[PDB]
């Protein structure tokens, strides 16, 4: 683990998350900047759609 | 001068070690009676 | 009411609130992610943490606090404090004592360390200012011991290790 993040490619974690990816928060734990983008600062992913193609979901469904 | 050889300084073996290991974060103070500190300089 | 922490997005398209999965948090990168667990630990309290697990636990868990429990007592001990197990100021040997091999390594700390204030003040892009970082940690490693991690050479004219401070302290 040391080498994961003593030259900073990867990530550390601090006081408090309440979420989980799929288990609890790590109180010191360090996870993939895609993911800590994704629900630390939150993560709205857009899919675009090809042109006169309807979809099969509402506005926020 | 026909006269008596000086005291021994510090060799420079034990300077140089001092500064060795002054290099890292290890560092290596010589110390006095009571625990405090002496100068080799 | 909202049941988990997150951004607010008032929508009045579909008349209804949602808040994204989105509630602040902090967390550092590399050394400087160590330097901050380091400064935070409470010895005294993993002290008495390691304690209990020490000799409460199977032989499997026990001996693995035991070993870790040392370390702690070592540092409150004697008084000095870990927290100093990182690198921010690089002390410099002597100009007299060294007549050439550690220099080579004491140019290249010298570089980056002083390309990266200039790449702090300049203009900061991410991906920059850790790939600098990187390689600064890589020479600050060299200068103390080469070879732990890949081998410095001076370049083409011998594939040859330089010598650094470990070096220059042990073997034959």
């Amino acid at each position: 683990l040391e080498q994961v993040l003593y030259f900073s490619k990867y990530i550390v974690l601090d006081p408090k998350g309440a979420i989980l990816n799929g288990v609890p928060v790590e109180k010191r734990q360090l996870l993939t900047d895609e993911e800590y983008r994704e629900l630390r600062y939150g993560k709205q992913e857009t899919y675009p759609l090809p042109p006169g193609v309807d979809a099969l979901v509402k506005d926020g469904e | 001068k026909g006269e008596d050889v000086p005291e021994p300084s510090v060799p420079e073996s034990f300077r140089v070690l001092v500064k060795e290991l002054q290099a890292l974060a290890l560092d290596v103070q010589t110390l006095d009676e009571k625990d405090n500190p002496v100068d080799i300089f | 009411k909202s049941d988990v922490y997150g951004r607010v997005e008032v929508d009045l398209v579909r008349n209804v609130v949602r808040v994204v999965e989105s509630y602040d948090i902090d967390a550092r990168m590399g050394a400087e992610a160590i330097q901050q667990l380091l400064k935070e630990l409470d010895l005294e309290a993993l002290e008495k943490e390691l304690l209990e697990e020490m000799k409460h636990p199977s032989r499997a868990r026990r001996a693995k606090a035991r070993k870790r429990l040392e370390v702690v007592r070592a540092f409150l001990d004697s008084g000095n404090r870990p927290e100093w197990m990182i690198l921010e100021a690089v002390p410099v040997l002597p100009p007299d004592l060294r007549p050439s091999d550690l220099n080579d390594l004491y140019r290249r700390l010298i570089n980056r360390n002083n390309r990266l204030k200039k790449l702090l003040a300049q203009g900061a892009p991410e991906i920059i200012i850790r790939n600098e970082k990187r390689m600064l940690q890589e020479a600050v490693d060299a200068l103390l011991d080469n070879g732990r991690r890949g081998a410095p050479v001076t370049n083409p004219g011998s594939d040859r290790p330089l010598r650094s401070l470990t070096d220059i302290l042990s073997g034959k």
